[PDB]
RNA sequence: ACGAGACUCUGGCAUGCUAACUAGUCUUAGAGGGACAAGUGGCGUUCAGCCACCCGAGAUUGAGCAAUAACAGGUCUGUGAUGCCCUUAGAUGUCCGGGGCUGCACGCGCGCUACACUGACUGGCUCAGCGUGUGCCUACCCUACGCCGGCAGGCGCGGGUAACCCGUUGUGAUGGGGAUCGGGGAUUGCAAUUAUUCCCCAUGAACGAGGAAUUCCCAGUAAGUGCGGGUCAUAAGCUUGCGUUGAUUAAGUCCCUGCCCUUUGUACACACCGCCCGU
């Protein structure tokens, strides 16, 4: 239960700029593809347990999972783990990365904005798509 | 082969007086192995006082909404590091056990006065065993307050509730709290 | 400042704008028993025991 | 505001915090861990390692207080 | 049985009750007498359940006791 | 003589009883028993009674019903229950039909909600519902395997007039509880968006007891949860019930609000939201 490994002060994975406080390998939140079930699920599927020790925990898993998510479609896998899925302009889940980017992927309101529906304006004021009562609750969205 | 619990004894242990077991009172039935005896401690006034004093300093930590009253949790923690202890001191306890709370304990509080007022109170005291218990309560927050945000957690403070439990010196906090508020109110005897 | 074991003789009851004291009477025990009387906070079961720390807490009545 | 804690595995380093435990009265790794202020699983990873060392003996398991003793 | 309070300390009420009925039949009375004295003589709530059961939602009010809020 | 109590229903109890091929006398429901302040202490013209304690399953144990006179309280929009003053043909009959009210600078009132090894998954040991369920109407009832992406399920497939079927229904913003919002096959309800319809990517929201004024509550209280009926298309966020988890505080007082078995004051009686005086 030694390990040869350093501790490490600088560690970078996928180019952003965070600060390293607490453990890792579940505050991963910064990498947006990888965690919870599906990673648990080829961490299993690769044959590796607990014996080790915690808090010192290498970025060699993650970036196995990230590779196996390359090219995820070859094996047959249920690809209901993915984040956008049936979308417009491609048929096939390309990949994409860096930060400051996903966030305005999540809301591809440029087509509804341009045929000129309700549906846009909903979603660009901050408010209520589906339609969210906000007259005596729901008043959080702003604060 | 009457021996309370599988590690102490009752053949021994005596006061040679028959007054002084407001604390511990261990020749009935009223003896556990296991406080998990359940039932109830709110049913009519003077039941939660004849709970035992063990069982009620190990329920009473019951707050929030979340933990309250569910005493798997307080059977699990008494158990817990109980077991390590006993085996990993091979000396007795009964030092700290004793004299840090049992007689920490303060000796009067306070009440209202006249028809309005709330400016001071006079001082007042009880049959020690209603301020014991009310220091206890106290000493139940204190050890929250030094598990909730902070470090020391809960289940791992057995030697402070031997502490809290056995029989009779002056180490406490929460208690020198009740001994400031103590002075304060007496300072009207 | 001497801790006498007294026993309770007679509860009156509560007093305060909205009720927050309780009166008892106690009788000493070896102390050329005589009664007094005093007032107490709390649950004071029938016929229990008061410890007097001090001899000379009087609480006012009425 | 977590505490930076020399965890480096080094030639002279290493072999001075592994023998430190032992020279305390109360040693757990709940009390290790509020009084030395380092995780309480080193102390667990440690006396696992002493276990394994054959010193010692199992009894249970658990992810906060585990049981190992000895009767000789 | 679901229910720790409800399966225990009814398999204490099962063995006790089941021991006293065997030695009352089949041997005599006054050694039943001081085996069950012991036993029940232990704890009380061998022979006792608890009474207390759900009561019945009231009048105008999420609950039992608890009431809708007035308005004025 | 009413009212109160008694009384009915309701839970609580048998090393007892009347018996079931769906449980093996545990579940179901009995002509019945059991508590009565009964036993013992302490307070009580030692009365009515109060406190305590063994014993006991249970020792001020849920609700229902509930006195004349009442009030211009509500109901003529529940009623070929009701006396006729009285409009309009835009009959306040019909016909999957047609704007709203699902606005957000809020005018108000019920509502949707827990702070960390307690909160939440490893799915690694037998769980409870109280209850509902298909033709005088009537055409609408509750539900178990396969096409399989990851299950309700687009089609067949049987059971159930129901105890038989559904159904034994490491020191605090991190991993921890979700701020809008997007994909997978959608339960098949014309329209749901101008209220019906699943969880997974962890994209980060004052992320750790709250203006004045505050409503409800004393033990299986409250609160957290889900579940079943009423509404009905398995339409609930409402209501009415049901269980599961479950208890910190008080066994008090008349201070606020209000009530009652008294005396007292009155110039009030439409009764103090009165009466009434003054240019």
């Amino acid at each position: 239960l030694v390990i040869p490994e350093k501790f490490q002060h600088i560690l970078r994975v996928l180019n952003t700029n965070i600060d390293g406080r607490r453990k890792i390998a579940f505050a991963i939140t910064a990498i947006k593809g990888v965690g919870r079930r599906y990673a648990h699920v080829v961490l299993r599927k690769a044959d590796i347990d607990l014996t080790k020790r915690a808090g010192e925990l290498t970025e060699d898993e993650v970036e196995r999972v990230i590779t196996i998510m390359q090219n995820p479609r070859q094996y047959k896998i249920p690809d209901w783990f993915l984040n956008r899925q049936k979308d417009v302009k491609d048929g096939k889940y390309s990949q994409v990365l860096a930060n400051g980017l996903d966030n305005k992927l999540r809301e591809d309101l440029e087509r509804l904005k341009k045929i000129r529906a309700h549906r846009g304006l909903r979603h660009f004021w901050g408010l209520r798509v589906r339609g969210q009562h906000t007259k005596t609750t729901g008043r959080r969205g702003r604060t | 082969d009457i021996k309370l619990f599988g590690k102490w004894s009752t053949d021994d242990v005596q006061i040679n007086d028959i007054s002084l077991q407001d604390y511990i009172a261990v020749k009935e039935k009223y003896a556990k192995y296991l406080p998990h005896s359940a039932g109830r401690y709110a049913a009519k006034r003077f039941r939660k006082a004849q709970c035992p004093i063990v069982e009620r300093l190990t329920n009473s930590m019951m707050m929030h909404g979340r933990n309250n009253g569910k005493k798997l949790m307080t059977v699990r923690i008494v158990k817990h590091a109980f077991e390590i202890i006993h085996l990993l001191t091979g000396e007795n306890p009964l030092q700290v056990l004793v004299n840090a709370i049992i007689n920490s304990g303060p000796r009067e509080d306070s009440t209202r006065i006249g028809r309005a007022g709330t400016v001071r109170r006079q001082a007042v005291d009880v049959s020690p065993l209603r301020r014991v218990n009310q220091a206890i309560w106290l000493l139940c927050t204190g050890a929250r307050e030094a598990a909730f945000r902070n470090i020391k957690t809960i289940a791992e403070c057995l030697a402070d509730e031997l502490i809290n439990a056995a029989k009779g010196s002056s180490n406490s906090y929460a208690i020198k709290k009740k001994d400031e508020l103590e002075r304060v109110a007496k300072s009207n005897r | 400042q001497p801790i006498k074991l007294a026993r309770v003789t007679k509860v009156l009851g509560r007093t305060g704008s909205q009720g927050q004291c309780t009166q008892v009477r106690v009788e000493f025990m070896d102390d050329t028993s005589r009664s007094i009387i005093r007032n107490v906070k709390g649950p004071v079961r029938e016929g229990d025991v008061l410890t007097l720390l001090e001899s000379e807490r009087e609480a006012r009545r009425l | 505001d977590k505490l930076n804690n020399l965890v480096l595995f080094d030639k002279a380093t290493y072999d001075k915090l592994c023998k430190e435990v032992p020279n305390y009265k109360l040693i757990t790794p709940a009390v290790v861990s509020e009084r030395l202020k380092i995780r309480g699983s080193l102390a667990r990873a440690a006396l696992q390692e002493l276990l394994s060392k054959g010193l010692i003996k199992l009894v249970s398991k658990h992810r906060a207080q585990v049981i190992y003793t000895r009767n000789t | 049985g679901g229910g720790h309070v409800a399966q225990i300390y009814a398999i204490r009420q099962s063995i006790s009750k089941a021991l006293v009925a065997y030695y009352q039949k089949y041997v005599d009375e006054a050694s039943k007498k001081e085996i069950k004295d012991i036993l029940i003589q232990y704890d009380r709530t061998l022979l006792v359940a608890d009474p207390r059961r759900c009561e019945s939602k009231k009048f105008g009010g999420p609950g039992a006791r608890a009431r809708y809020q007035k308005s004025y």
